[PDB]
C-alpha cells in the first residue's frame, strides 16, 4: 500500500487525455513525485508497480537497477541488434496512440477559457438535491467550520460566495456567526435537481453484511449472558458482525465496557436482563447508558430485547414509539424489525431544522 | 542465480513503457506538425526522465574499476585452521566476483595511471557472501583509519581547480607523503612497477590486514591474505604507461575482457601466512600494524585454493558498477583483528552505499544477493522489493513462534567473535609506540630490487618530485627519503637541483626479503594472450604473405596477432593510423616492408618506424623477419630481446622466449 | 568576488565538528593502546561519514568541464530589439558563470578527446538568472528531443564492458550515425579541427537553436546566438591530441586556469543573427531545425556586447561541480521557439538536478543562487534553507494582502510568451517534411574547408570507421557519406579496404560559406599566453645564458616560457623527463645544447624527440645561438622550411618566430590523396 505508486500517464491503447487543464498538468506530476518517494528513478521495478506483461525499452541505469540488460545497443535506430525493440503505434503492435482527431488551434496562451466562469449554478444543482435533514447537515458543517474562522473579512468574503449558490444558505450559516448575510443575489439560483448525489435519499441499503450490532449486557446475571448469545446466534446467520459487551471478558462477551463506544456499533441492543446497568471501578461512570443515548442521538436503531424495555428507555429519554426503537419480547421477532432498522441505517427524525 | 533470473531479453518485440504499455520512442507529440511539444506526451518524459537519472555517484575511491564473474575451489578440507565453510571441502566451489580498480582515479580516468591498485574479491558461499576488499600492494599508507581522508584529499586533485587527475605528482600528496611518515612503504611500492602493472592477470592480490582463521573449537590464528598470479607478474615502464593512457584509457579492461572471452580467464592461488597469536609482537614489528609485510622467511605461503575468473558481465552498471563490497561482510570461522585501519574500514563501507545506492536495501540488488535464504528483521526502507510475510518482525516473539532465532557459537553456525580476544586500559587515541618504525620496511623493500628496478623507482620520484612547486615540500621529501636510504635521497635530489641532507643511518640495513621484485620474478610462465603487431606492407605481395605466415605460427601459441598496413583488406586488422607501439608487447617487421621505413596520407609522418622504434626503447622483444632496417631504427642485431632471422620458424622459436623474459632491461641507463 | 558571503577561512583556528565543538582527527579512540575502536567515537564516524558521501553523480553528458567567473558588458541600450534588462544600457555589466566541456566522457577522461564541446553561460541579471546552454559547433546531430537517449547510449562506451571512454570510434556510434542522417552535419563539424580544440578560449560558442528575441510591445524576431572568440580560432592535431590525452588530461582546464590567473582572462563578442519571423522558411530550410545554420552571407552578426573570463573558482565542487544550467532559466525579453530540440531540452535540465543535488532546494546553493530578492509560494522540500515569514503561501489570498503580486507583461516586468505565436493542427508525433534534408549543409561545410583541413577531416574518419568491426555498418556509414561527398565516401573507403558506392548526386554543390573555416581565419589575433619550450641543458654554461636570454625577450610579449634541461636549478623550469612536445606551442633549441640532440636522468632520445615531434605537428620550431645545422639535420627539418627559425640575434629569432607562433600551425607538413 505504501510504495504503489499511481499515474494517470499509466494508459492503455484505446484510451486518451482531454484537454482538461488539470488533468494535462496532473500527467507532469506523478511521474516526477515518485522521485521523492523512492528516492530513485526505477520506482516501477517495485513489486506492486511492475506489469505482468514483458518490458522491451532502452530505459538504463539509475540507483536501484534490478534488471541486467542483455541488449548492449540500447538505441533506436540501430542494426546491432535488428532494429530491436520494434516501435509500436496505430498500426502495428498495438501502440498506444493519441485521438488521431484531436487538434489544436489558436495563440500559445496562459488564459482561462470564459466556458468555464459558472461557479455557482453546479453547487446550487446539487444542494437543490438533498433531502431537507441533508440541507442542515450541509448547513451545520459550514457553522461548524465557518464560526472556527478568526477572520471577521474572511467570514464576510465566505458569505458572499454562499449567497451567490444561494441566499438561504447564506443566511442560515450566517445566524451561526452573527453576522448578516449580503442581499440576494439571483443570477445563477434555479430549481433543477438531479438524480443520484443524495445519500439519504438512495433508499435503504441494499445489504447489512458487516454491519456492526452491539449487544450491552453484563456479567451479574446469568440470563442476559443467555439472552446475549441467543440475540447472538440469530444476528450472526445473518452475518452482521455482533459485539457482547459487559463488566468484564469472560466465554461470550467479545468487549468491555472499557473499551466499549457507540462509533464502535451500527446498532445497539440493551438486554432487559442487563437493566440495573443503566457506578464501576471496572469502566467510566454512565458508560452502559451513555452508549446507548449516544448511538439513539446518532440516529443508530436502538432496542431493548426482553419485554422489560421501560427502565431502559427510560433512563436513555428515549420514547418506545419512536421510529428505530425496538422493544419484543421474543428473539426472532425483534431480530426482524431490528434488521430493517439497520438498513434504513439512520433515523433522520431525531435532528432538528431550521424553520 | 539471483543474476539469471533479473536478466531481460530485448532480442525480439515491441517496445513498451516500464509498465509494458507498447509505444513508440522516436517523436514528440506536438500541436501541429511544426508546434511545441506537448505536456501530455508521457512517451516523451519517461523515457527523458530515465535518462536525466541514469548516474549514480562514483565511489569515493576506487572509481575506476572492472569486474568478471567465476569461481573457487577449495584444494582441502580446511577445518583444521577454520570453521569457513567455503573452505571445509576438497573440491568445494564458490562462485566469485572480482572487481580490479585504481584508487584516485575518476570513473572516466585511464587504466595506466601510476596507482595503488584495488582488487576486491566476493565469495558467494553457502553460509553467506565473504568479502575479501583487497590490494595489489600488501601494505597501505596510514595506521588509523581515521586518517584515510586525509591521505585521499591530499592524492586527489587540488580542490580549487580539480588539477591533477589520477596523479600523486602534485604538491599536496608529497607535503602529505613527507609529513605522514607511515606513507613511505606504501609509497616505495607505488613508485616501483607495482604502480604501473602491465595487466590486472599481472599483479597479485593481498588482504593487507591481519585477520584471523577461528575454528569451531573457538581457538583461532593469526592471517595473510595472498592472491598469487599464475600468469606471473609484469609492469609497464613510465613513458609507455603514459603514452597508454593517452591512446587506450580502457587498457586493463580490456584485457581482462579479451583474456575471459577467449578461454583464458586469469587464476590465483589463494594463500595464507599463518601464525599463532603469541607471534603478534615476534617478527620485529606489529602484526596489527597495516604498513608491514611479514617476510615470506619468517612465515611460508599456504595453497588453500584456486580463485579463477572466466565469465564476463552481461550489464556493467548492473553489475560491476553497483557492486558493493564489505569487509562487515565476513563468515564463521574469519574474524578481525585490531588493526586501526581495519576497524574504521569497517564502519565506512556500510555507510557509503548509502549515497552510492540513494537507498538502504542496496544488498537487494541482484550483484550484491546472497545465494542462501535471508532471515531477519530489517524492513521497509525506499526500494524495498520483498514482501515479508512475518508480522511480528522482533525478537523476543510467541506470535511468530520466536521465529527467526538467534545464531552463535553453538546454535545455527552463527558468527561470533574470537572468544581468546581481549581489551585492557584506558580508553585512549593515541597511536601505540609498537607502530613507529616507518622507515625500515621500505629500505628492505629497497635492498630486494634489482639494479634496474632501483632505477626506474628513483626515476619515478624524480619525475614527480619535479613536478611539485614547493621548495619547502621538496626538501621535507629529501627529509623523509634520506631516512630510507641515502643513496635514493642523493639520487632523487640531482634530479631537482637541491642537496640531499646528510646521511642518517639510524633506519639502514642491508637486508633483502623474496618475492617483491618484478624483474627477478623470471620469465612470464605463460605468454598466452600476449599480443604481437606484425609491421607489414600493401605494396608488396611478399609483405602480406610473410605476415600471414607469420600469424599462423604465432596465433597457435594462443598469442594475439595484430598484422598492420597503410590500409585494410583481408590479413589485415589495423592500420597504421591507429596502430601504436603500445598496442603490443612485441613488434615484428616483415622485411617486405622496409621502403616505409625511410611519408603518406594514410597516417601520420614517420608512423611506422616509430612504432619500431618505441617498442625497442620500451624493452620489448622486436625482430625483423627476412637486416637493413635494423639500421634504420639504430637497433643493434646482437642486443639481447632483437631478433633476425630469415627462417620464419627459427624467428618465432626465438621471439616467443623474447616475449616469455618480456621485457630487456639492459636498455635502461642507471646512475 | 561575487559569492563571497559564503566563504569559509580555514588559515587559522582550531579543528571543530560541523557543529562548531573543538576536536582532533588524527587517532580513534580505542579501548587500550592496541585495542579495538569504539562505537562512541563520534569523531572519527562526523569525520568518515562526511567522507563516504562527498561524492554526487556526475552529470548524464558533459561530465567533464572546467569554469571560471566573468563579466558581461552590453556595447548599447538594445531596447530596439529585446525587452532583456542585462540589454537595457551602454555599458551594463552583468556578473557571468562559464562551464566549459566535452560531452561524451565522464569525470577524470581526457580533456583532448576528439568531441563536440559544451559552452554553457550564466548571466546574473539584475531581472533573474538567465542561461544560455550552447556549444563549440553550431549544429546538433538530432532533431527531436526524444531521441538525445539514443543518441547518448550509441556514443557512450558500451554497456556491457563499458569500453571505449570519451570516443566515438566504435560500432555503435557509427551504426547510429549511418542509421539516423540527421547526424551528418554535426559529425563533420565533430570530425574536423572543432573536435580536437588547442584550448576553450579558442573556440566559439553557440545556442544552437532559433530562439526570439521579444520587445516590451510584444513584436519579436527570430535570433541566433554566436559567442565570437577573441582569442582566434586554433585546432591541436589528432597525433598530438592523442598523446595530450595521456601526458596531461588537465590541459583545457589548465590552459583556461592559467589564462585567468596571469591577468589574459578569455573574451568573447557575444553577437546574435537576427531574422523576422517571416523568414522562417526564407533561407532554404526551416529555422526551427538545429541540424542547420544560417549561413553569414545572409544574416550578419550583430555584436551585442563583450563577455570576459576573469576569476577562477575558489572551490571547484561548490562552484563548478555544482553549477545547474538550465535553458528553462530564460528573461523577459527572450522566448522559445518550436524546435523540437530545444523544446524538450526545457524538461529535462529541471528534472535532472534533482537526480545531481539528490532533492529539490538545488536553486539554493550558492552557484545557482540570483543575485535579486526571491518572492514566491515554494516551500520546504529536503534541505530548504530558507526561513519563510509569510505564513499564507497561496494564491488568490487576502491574508497577505494578494502578495506576491502575479507579474505579466503589463505588470510587474513578468516574463511573457510572445503573444505572436499560434498552434494550429493535429496533434502529431510525425516530423516535418521541411527538415527532410540533411546533407546538402554536412557538404557545404566541407567545401569551406581549406584542402588540408579537408584532408584532417578525411583522417579524423578513417581513424575512426577503420576501428568499427562490423562490414555491415562500415558498408552504412560510407552509404551516408557518399550523399555528402562521393570524394569523402571513396578516400575514406580507401583506408578501410571497401569501394565507396556510386555517386549519388541529389545533395552535391559547389557552395561555401565564411567563418567555419579554422585554418583559414589567419593567423592568432595574440600569441598572449601561447608556449615556447626552450631546450638547454646544465653542460654548458652558455646554453643556460642563452636560454635567460631568450626567456627574458620573449616574456616581454606576454608568452609562457620553459625552460627543460637535464635536472632542475635556477632558471630552468622543468626536466626533459616530463617535458612533452604537447607542452608547447613553439619549440626553441639553444644552440649550446646541440650535443644533447643518452642519459639515466631521462628516456634515450627524448631531446630530439620533442623538437622532432613538434616540427611534425606543424609547430614553429628553430634553434637560436647561430650554429644550427646540426641540430637541425638530426631531427631531419630543412634549414629553409617554412615556420623553422635560426637565428644568431636574440632580437632577430624572436621577431621571426613569433610570426610563427601566431601563424600556429605549418600545415605544407602533412601529405595529401
Ligand atoms: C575508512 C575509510 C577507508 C579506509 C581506511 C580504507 N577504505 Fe577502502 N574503501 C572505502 C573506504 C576506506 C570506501 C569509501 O568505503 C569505499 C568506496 C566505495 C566503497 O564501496 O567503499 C572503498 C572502496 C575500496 C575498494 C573498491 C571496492 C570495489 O572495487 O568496489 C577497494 C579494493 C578498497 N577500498 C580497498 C582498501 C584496502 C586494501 C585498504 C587498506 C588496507 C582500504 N580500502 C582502506
Ligand atoms: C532531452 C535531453 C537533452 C537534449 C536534447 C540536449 N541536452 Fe544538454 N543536457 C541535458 C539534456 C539534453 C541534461 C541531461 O539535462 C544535462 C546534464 C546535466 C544537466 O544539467 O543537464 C545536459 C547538459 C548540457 C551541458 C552542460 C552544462 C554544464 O556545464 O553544466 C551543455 C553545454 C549542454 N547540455 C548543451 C546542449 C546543446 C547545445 C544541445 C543541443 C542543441 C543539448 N544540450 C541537447
Ligand atoms: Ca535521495
Ligand atoms: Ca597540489
Ligand atoms: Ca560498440
Amino acid at each position: 500500500t505504501e510504495q504503489v505508486m499511481f499515474q494517470p500517464g499509466h494508459i492503455v491503447r484505446g484510451i486518451d487525455f482531454t484537454e482538461d487543464p488539470l488533468l494535462q498538468g496532473r500527467l507532469f506530476s506523478y511521474l516526477d513525485t515518485q522521485l521523492n518517494r523512492n528516492g530513485g528513478p526505477n520506482f516501477e521495478q517495485l513489486p506492486i508497480n511492475m506489469p505482468r506483461v514483458p518490458i522491451h525499452n532502452n530505459n538504463r541505469d539509475g540507483a536501484g537497477q534490478m534488471f541486467i540488460h542483455r541488449n548492449k545497443y540500447p538505441y533506436t535506430p540501430n542494426t546491432l541488434n535488428s532494429g530491436y525493440p520494434r516501435q509500436a503505434n496505430q498500426n502495428a503492435g498495438r501502440g498506444f496512440f493519441t485521438a488521431p482527431g484531436r487538434t489544436a488551434s489558436g495563440a500559445l496562451v496562459r488564459e482561462v477559457s470564459p466556458t468555464f466562469n459558472d461557479h455557482w449554478s453546479q453547487p446550487r444543482l446539487f444542494f437543490n438535491s438533498l433531502t431537507p435533514v441533508e440541507q442542515q447537515f450541509l448547513v451545520n458543517a459550514m457553522r461548524f467550520e465557518i464560526s472556527l474562522v478568526k477572520s471577521e473579512e474572511v467570514k464576510k468574503n465566505v458569505l458572499t460566495q454562499l449567497n451567490r449558490v444561494s441566499h438561504d444558505v447564506a443566511v442560515r450559516v450566517a445566524a451561526a456567526i452573527g453576522l448578516g448575510a449580503p442581499d440576494a443575489d439571483d443570477t445563477y439560483y434555479h430549481n433543477n435537481k438531479t438524480a443520484g448525489v443524495s445519500i439519504v435519499g438512495s433508499g435503504p441499503l441494499p445489504t447489512i453484511k458487516t454491519l456492526r450490532v452491539g449487544i450491552l449486557a453484563t456479567t451479574s446475571e446469568s440470563s442476559a449472558l443467555d439472552q446475549a448469545a441467543q440475540l447472538r446466534t440469530r444476528l450472526e446467520k445473518d452475518g452482521l458482525v455482533v459485539t457482547v459487551v459487559a463488566e468484564t471478558l469472560r466465554e461470550g462477551v467479545d468487549q468491555t465496557y472499557s473499551t466499549a463506544d457507540a462509533t464502535g456499533f451500527d446498532g445497539v441492543v440493551v438486554v432487559d436482563g442487563a437493566a440495573a446497568l443503566f457506578s464501576s471501578p471496572l469502566f467510566p461512570t454512565g458508560r452502559p447508558l451513555q452508549i446507548f443515548v449516544d448511538a439513539y442521538r446518532w440516529g443508530k436503531p436502538v432496542g431493548v430485547c426482553g419485554g422489560k424495555s421501560s427502565e431502559v428507555l427510560d433512563a436513555a429519554d428515549v420514547p418506545e414509539d419512536g421510529d428505530g426503537v425496538y422493544s419484543e419480547e421474543s428473539v426472532d421477532m425483534f431480530v426482524e424489525e431490528f434488521e430493517k432498522g439497520l438498513a434504513t441505517f439512520r433515523f433522520t427524525d431525531r435532528f432538528a431544522l431550521d424553520s | 542465480s539471483p543474476l539469471a533470473a533479473y536478466e531481460v531479453d530485448d532480442s525480439t518485440g515491441y517496445l513498451t513503457s516500464d509498465v509494458g504499455g507498447p509505444i513508440q520512442d522516436q517523436t514528440s507529440l506536438k500541436a501541429g506538425i511544426r508546434g511545441p511539444t506537448l505536456l501530455e506526451d508521457f512517451m516523451f518524459r519517461q523515457k527523458i526522465q530515465h535518462f536525466d537519472h541514469e548516474r549514480v555517484p562514483e565511489r569515493a575511491v576506487h572509481a575506476r574499476g572492472a569486474g568478471a564473474h567465476g569461481t573457487f575451489t577449495s584444494y582441502a578440507d580446511w577445518s583444521n585452521i577454520t570453521a569457513a565453510s567455503f573452505l571445509n571441502a576438497t573440491g568445494k566451489q564458490t562462485p566469485v566476483f572480482v572487481r580490479f580498480s585504481t584508487v584516485a582515479g575518476s570513473r572516466g580516468s585511464a587504466d595506466t595511471a601510476r596507482d595503488v591498485h584495488g582488487f576486491a574479491t566476493r565469495f558467494y558461499t553457502d553460509e553467506g557472501n565473504f568479502d575479501i576488499v583487497g590490494a595489489n600492494i600488501p601494505v597501505f599508507f596510514i595506521q588509523d583509519a581515521i586518517q584515510f581522508p586525509d591521505l585521499i584529499h591530499s592524492v586527489k586533485p587540488r580542490p580549487d581547480n580539480e588539477i591533477p587527475q589520477a596523479a600523486t605528482a602534485h604538491d599536496s600528496a608529497w607535503d602529505f607523503f613527507s609529513q605522514q611518515p607511515s606513507t613511505m612503504h606504501t609509497l616505495f611500492w607505488a613508485m616501483s612497477g607495482h604502480g604501473i602493472p602491465r595487466s590486472y592477470r599481472h599483479m597479485d592480490g593481498f588482504g593487507v590486514h591481519t585477520f584471523r582463521f577461528v575454528k569451531d573449537d573457538g581457538s583461532s590464528k593469526l592471517i595473510k591474505w595472498h592472491f598469487k598470479s599464475r600468469q606471473g607478474k609484469a609492469s609497464l615502464v613510465w613513458e609507455e604507461a603514459q603514452v597508454l593512457s593517452g591512446k587506450n584509457a580502457d587498457f586493463h579492461r580490456q584485457d581482462l575482457w579479451d583474456a575471459i572471452e577467449s578461454g583464458n580467464g586469469p587464476e590465483w592461488d589463494v594463500c595464507v601466512q599463518i601464525v599463532d597469536e603469541s607471534q603478534a609482537q615476534a617478527f620485529g614489528f606489529d602484526l596489527l600494524d597495516p604498513t608491514k609485510i611479514i617476510p615470506e622467511e619468517y612465515a611460508p605461503l599456504t595453497k588453500l585454493g584456486l580463485l579463477k575468473l572466466d565469465r564476463n558481465p552481461t550489464n556493467y552498471f548492473a553489475e560491476t558498477e553497483q557492486v558493493m563490497f564489505q569487509p562487515g561482510h565476513i563468515v564463521r570461522g574469519i574474524d578481525f583483528t585490531e588493526d586501526p585501519l581495519l576497524q574504521g574500514r569497517l564502519f565506512s563501507y556500510l555507510d557509503t552505499q548509502l549515497n552510492r545506492n540513494g537507498g538502504p536495501n542496496f544488498e537487494q540488488l541482484p550483484i550484491n544477493m546472497p545465494r542462501v535464504p535471508i532471515h531477519n528483521n530489517n524492513r521497509d526502507g525506499a526500494g524495498q522489493m520483498f514482501i515479508h510475510r512475518n508480522k511480528y518482525p522482533y525478537t523476543p516473539n510467541t506470535l511468530n513462534s520466536g521465529y527467526p532465532r538467534q545464531a552463535n557459537q553453538n546454535a545455527g553456525r552463527g558468527f561470533f567473535t574470537a572468544p581468546g580476544r581481549t581489551a585492557s586500559g584506558a580508553l585512549v587515541r593515541e597511536v601505540s609506540p609498537t607502530f613507529n618504525d616507518h622507515w625500515s620496511q621500505p629500505r628492505l623493500f629497497f635492498n630486494s630490487l634489482t639494479p634496474v628496478e632501483q632505477q626506474f623507482l628513483v626515476n619515478a620520484m624524480r619525475f614527480e618530485i619535479s613536478l611539485v612547486k614547493s621548495e619547502e615540500v621538496k626538501k621535507n621529501v629529501l627529509t623523509q627519503l634520506n631516512r630510507v636510504s641515502h643513496d635514493v635521497a642523493v639520487r632523487v635530489a640531482a634530479a631537482i637541483g637541491l642537496g640531499a641532507p646528510d646521511a642518517d643511518d639510524t633506519y639502514y640495513h642491508n637486508n633483502k626479503t623474496a618475492g617483491v621484485s618484478i624483474v627477478g620474478s623470471g620469465p612470464l610462465p605463460t605468454i598466452k594472450t600476449l599480443r604481437v603487431g606484425i609491421l607489414a606492407t600493401t605494396s608488396e605481395s611478399s609483405a602480406l604473405d610473410q605476415a600471414a605466415q607469420l600469424r599462423t605460427r604465432l596465433e597457435k601459441d594462443g598469442l594475439v596477432v595484430t598484422v598492420v598496413a597503410e590500409t585494410l583488406r583481408e590479413g589485415v586488422d589495423q592500420t597504421y593510423s591507429t596502430a601504436d607501439a603500445t598496442g603490443f608487447d612485441g613488434v615484428v617487421v616483415v622485411d617486405g616492408a622496409a621502403a616505409l621505413f625511410a611519408s603518406s596520407p594514410l597516417f601520420p609522418t614517420g608512423r611506422p618506424l616509430q612504432i619500431f622504434v618505441d617498442a625497442y626503447r620500451w624493452g620489448k622483444p622486436v625482430g625483423v623477419c627476412g637486416s637493413e632496417v635494423l639500421d634504420a631504427a639504430d637497433v643493434p642485431e646482437d642486443g639481447d630481446g632483437v631478433y633476425s632471422e630469415e627462417s620464419v620458424d627459427m624467428f618465432v622459436e626465438e621471439f616467443e622466449k623474447g616475449l616469455a623474459t618480456f621485457r630487456f632491461t639492459d636498455r635502461f641507463a642507471l646512475d
